C-alpha cells in the first residue's frame, strides 16, 4: 500500500553536481535531482537509474 | 591537395630543426614524402605488356 | 542495399573530415591493418596527410623491444638477447611480447623467478612455430 | 608485555631487560641472546625505541635531543640517525634544530588552520553554554516547583 | 657510433645511445679495428646512465667484449659500483684513480660530471630532508665532501 | 572483394579483434586454423 | 535555460577512468612513428604559435598502417 514504482531511465551526461540529465527509456529526456544517500561517483553515463 | 600537403611537409621539415626557413632541399623532400607511390616490384607482372 | 550504406557511412565520413564547413582543432587518427583497400578519397593530403607505416622490427628496433620487455623482470646472468635479436625472423611486437611472457610462465612453473636461456629458447621455439610439412615440391 | 605494548605510555628500555627477559630463562623466539638469525632481541629493541618515538611524538612538541635519548636508551648519534631513518620512511613527522638540538613535533602552522582551531573552540563554547542552559533551566524548573 | 653520441648527448634517450653504440661495437669488432673500446666505454657509460649499473658487469662479462677487458673497462665498473653504493667518496676517488680513461676522453667526462652531480644534489636532498636547521660541517661530514664544495654546490642549488 | 554477407562477417571479426581487457580470460575452439586471420592469431 | 551545446551527445570522450596507462616511454623504439604523430596530433595542440610563426595549417588527420602487432 506505502509503496509506489519508480522510472527507470539512463544517464546521458553528470551536469552540475546535482543536475543529471537523465533519458526516460521510451520516452522524453529531463534534467534531474539526485537524493542524498547515493554514489555520485557510482553514477555515470549510460548507468539504469 | 597533393600541393597543398606538399606546402605543409615542407613546412614541418623546417619546424623539424626549430626554423623559419624554407629552401629547396625541403621543398623536394616534402614532394617526395608526399608522393610515396606504391608500385610493384616482381618486374615480370610489370613487363607482361611489352 | 548494405554496402550502399556503408559507402554513405565513407561518404559521410570523407565530408565531415574536409568538406563545406572547414573543422579546426579536430585532429583525427586512424589505424588499419590493410592500407591499401582504403578509399583513395581518404587517404588525400588535407584529410590524412601523414600515412605512417608501422613496419615489423628490425634488428634495432627488436634489441630496443626486448630490452624495454626484459627490464621490470629478473633475468639470469647467461642469457644473450643478441642471439635472439640477430636471428633474422618476422618476429613483431606483439610476439617478442609473447616469448618474455610465456618464458616467464614458464620459469614459474619450473619453480624459479630467474629465467634461463634454455627457458627463453623454449620460448623462442614455441612463439616462431616454424610451419613445416609444406609440400616440398614447391620449392 | 602485551600490556605495556598496548598502552599509551613510554616504558623504558632498561626497565622492560630489568623486568622480563626470563624469555629463555619457556617459548621459541626473541631470544634473548643465541643463535643469530634468533637473536632478534635487537628487532625488539628497535620495536621499543619505536613505540617510544610514537610516544613522545603524540605528547611533545619540543624535546632537546639530550632528554630524547638519555630517555630512548640510546646515544644521541644514535637517537639522531633513527629518527632521521624515520622521518625518511615518513613513519615520524619531526624537524630536528641540530645546531641547538631542538627536534620538535609541530607541524608547520597555517593561519588558516590556526584560526579554524580557534572557531572550533567557540562553536564548541557556544553549543555546550546551549546544552547547559536548557538543562540548567530543566533542573531549575523542576526543583524550584518544590 | 656518431648516431649513438648525438642521441646520448642531445635528447637523453640512452637506450637509443647504447642500441647505436652496441651497433658500432660490432662494427668496429668484426672489423678488427682499434676504435672498439671506444664503442664499450660509451655502451658501458649509457648502461650507468640508464641508472642501472648492475647490468654494466653482465655486459663486460659478454661473448664480444672480453678481448678489449683492461683498465678502460675496469674504470667503469669502479664508477658503476660508486654510483651503486652511493658512495660520492669512492665515486671522485675513481675518477681520480683512472683519470687517464674517465677523464681527458669528453664525450664520456662531461656526461659522467653531470652524474656526478645529479647524484650529489640527489645525496644532499636525502641527508637534508630530516632537519629544519643543519650545520653544513655536519651536512659535509654525512655526505664525505669539503665544506667549500658543498657550500657552493648549496648556494647554486638554492639560487 | 568478398560478397556483402562476406563483408559484413569480417566486420563482425574486426569488431570482435579490436574489443578483443581485465581478468576476463578467453577460450577459442575451432577444427581449423587455416582460415584464422593472422591478427586473430596475434599472440 | 539553455544547456551546454551537445549534451545528449549520446557519444561519450574519455573521462579520468579511462585513461589508458601507457607512456611515450613504454614503447621500443618507434622514434619515427612516436615524432610523426606527435607532429600531428601534440605539437599543434600543446605549442601551436611554433606552427603559426611558420605559416602552417597542422597536418590534421593522420593514418596508421602496418602487420599486426
Amino acid at each position: 500500500l506505502q509503496s509506489v514504482g519508480q522510472i527507470v531511465g539512463e544517464v546521458l551526461k553528470q551536469l552540475t553536481e546535482e543536475k543529471f540529465i537523465v533519458k526516460a527509456t521510451n520516452g522524453p529526456r529531463y534534467v534531474v535531482g539526485c537524493r542524498r544517500q547515493l554514489d555520485k561517483s557510482k553514477l555515470k553515463p549510460g548507468t539504469r537509474v | 591537395a597533393e600541393v597543398k600537403g606538399v606546402c605543409t611537409e615542407a613546412g614541418m621539415y623546417a619546424l623539424r630543426e626549430r626554423r623559419v626557413h624554407v629552401t629547396q632541399e625541403d621543398f623536394e623532400m616534402a614532394v617526395a614524402k608526399v608522393m610515396q607511390k606504391d608500385s610493384e616490384k616482381n618486374m615480370s607482372i610489370k613487363k607482361l605488356w611489352k | 542495399g548494405a554496402d550502399r550504406e556503408v559507402q554513405r557511412i565513407l561518404l559521410e565520413l570523407l565530408n565531415q573530415m574536409d568538406g563545406f564547413d572547414q573543422n579546426v582543432n579536430v585532429k583525427v587518427i586512424m589505424a588499419t591493418n590493410r592500407a591499401d583497400t582504403l578509399d583513395p578519397a581518404l587517404l588525400r593530403p588535407g584529410r590524412l596527410d601523414r600515412k605512417i607505416e608501422f613496419p615489423l622490427p628490425d634488428r634495432r628496433q627488436k634489441r630496443l623491444i626486448f630490452s624495454t620487455i626484459t627490464s621490470k623482470m629478473n633475468l639470469s646472468e647467461e642469457v644473450d638477447l643478441e642471439d635472439y635479436v640477430a636471428r633474422p625472423d618476422k618476429i613483431s611486437g606483439a610476439d617478442i611480447n609473447s616469448i618474455c611472457q610465456e618464458s616467464g610462465m614458464l620459469a614459474v612453473r619450473e619453480n624459479r623467478y630467474i629465467v634461463l636461456a634454455k627457458d627463453f629458447e623454449k620460448a623462442y621455439k614455441t612463439v616462431i612455430k616454424k610451419d613445416e610439412q609444406e609440400h616440398e615440391f614447391y620449392k | 608485555l602485551l600490556k605495556l605494548f598496548t598502552t599509551m605510555e613510554l616504558m623504558r628500555w632498561s626497565t622492560l631487560v630489568e623486568d622480563y627477559g626470563m624469555e629463555l630463562r619457556p617459548a621459541t623466539d626473541v631470544f634473548g641472546s643465541t643463535e643469530e638469525g634468533e637473536k632478534r632481541w635487537k628487532d625488539l629493541k628497535n620495536r621499543v625505541v619505536e613505540h617510544n618515538i610514537r610516544i613522545m611524538a603524540k605528547y611533545y612538541t619540543r624535546i632537546t635531543m639530550k632528554r630524547m635519548a638519555q630517555l630512548l636508551d640510546l646515544s644521541v648519534d644514535e637517537s639522531e640517525a633513527f629518527l632521521s631513518n624515520l622521518v625518511v620512511n615518513k613513519t615520524i613527522f619531526a624537524k630536528v634544530d641540530r645546531l641547538a638540538g631542538i627536534i620538535n613535533f609541530q607541524r608547520p602552522k597555517d593561519p588558516n588552520n590556526l584560526l579554524n582551531d580557534w572557531s572550533q573552540k567557540l562553536n564548541s563554547l557556544m553549543s555546550l553554554v546551549n546544552k547547559t542552559t536548557h538543562l540548567i533551566a530543566k533542573e531549575e524548573m523542576i526543583h524550584n516547583l518544590q | 657510433m656518431q648516431s649513438g653520441i648525438i642521441h646520448a648527448a642531445e635528447e637523453k634517450d640512452w637506450k637509443t645511445a647504447y642500441s647505436y653504440f652496441y651497433e658500432a661495437f660490432e662494427g668496429y669488432d668484426s672489423i678488427d679495428s682499434p676504435k672498439a673500446i671506444t664503442s664499450l666505454k660509451y655502451m658501458l657509460l649509457c648502461k650507468i646512465m640508464l641508472n642501472t649499473p648492475e647490468d654494466v658487469q653482465a655486459l663486460v662479462s659478454g661473448k664480444l667484449a672480453l678481448r678489449y677487458a683492461g683498465r678502460q673497462t675496469e674504470a667503469l665498473k669502479c664508477v658503476a659500483q660508486a654510483s651503486k653504493n652511493r658512495s660520492l667518496a669512492d665515486f671522485e676517488k675513481a675518477l681520480t684513480d683512472y683519470r687517464a680513461e674517465l677523464r681527458d676522453d669528453p664525450i664520456i667526462s662531461t656526461h659522467l660530471a653531470k652524474l656526478y652531480d645529479n647524484l650529489l644534489e640527489q645525496n644532499l636532498i636525502r641527508v637534508i630532508e630530516p632537519f629544519s636547521r643543519v650545520q653544513i660541517e655536519h651536512i659535509s661530514s654525512l655526505i664525505k665532501l669539503s665544506k667549500a664544495d658543498v657550500e657552493r654546490k648549496l648556494s647554486q642549488m638554492i639560487l | 572483394e568478398g560478397t556483402s554477407a562476406d563483408r559484413e562477417i569480417q566486420r563482425t571479426l574486426m569488431e570482435l579483434l579490436n574489443q578483443m581487457l581485465h581478468r576476463v580470460k578467453m577460450i577459442m575452439a575451432t577444427n581449423r586454423p587455416d582460415t584464422l586471420d593472422p591478427a586473430l592469431l596475434r599472440p | 535555460d539553455v544547456l551546454p551545446p551537445e549534451a545528449d551527445s549520446s557519444i561519450m570522450m574519455l573521462t579520468s577512468d579511462q585513461k589508458p596507462d601507457v607512456m611515450y616511454a613504454d614503447i621500443g623504439g618507434m622514434d619515427i612513428q612516436k615524432q610523426e604523430v606527435r607532429e600531428a596530433v601534440e605539437l599543434p595542440l600543446t605549442h601551436f604559435e611554433l606552427y603559426k610563426q611558420i605559416g602552417i595549417d597542422p597536418p590534421r588527420g593522420v593514418l596508421m598502417y602496418g602487420p599486426p602487432g
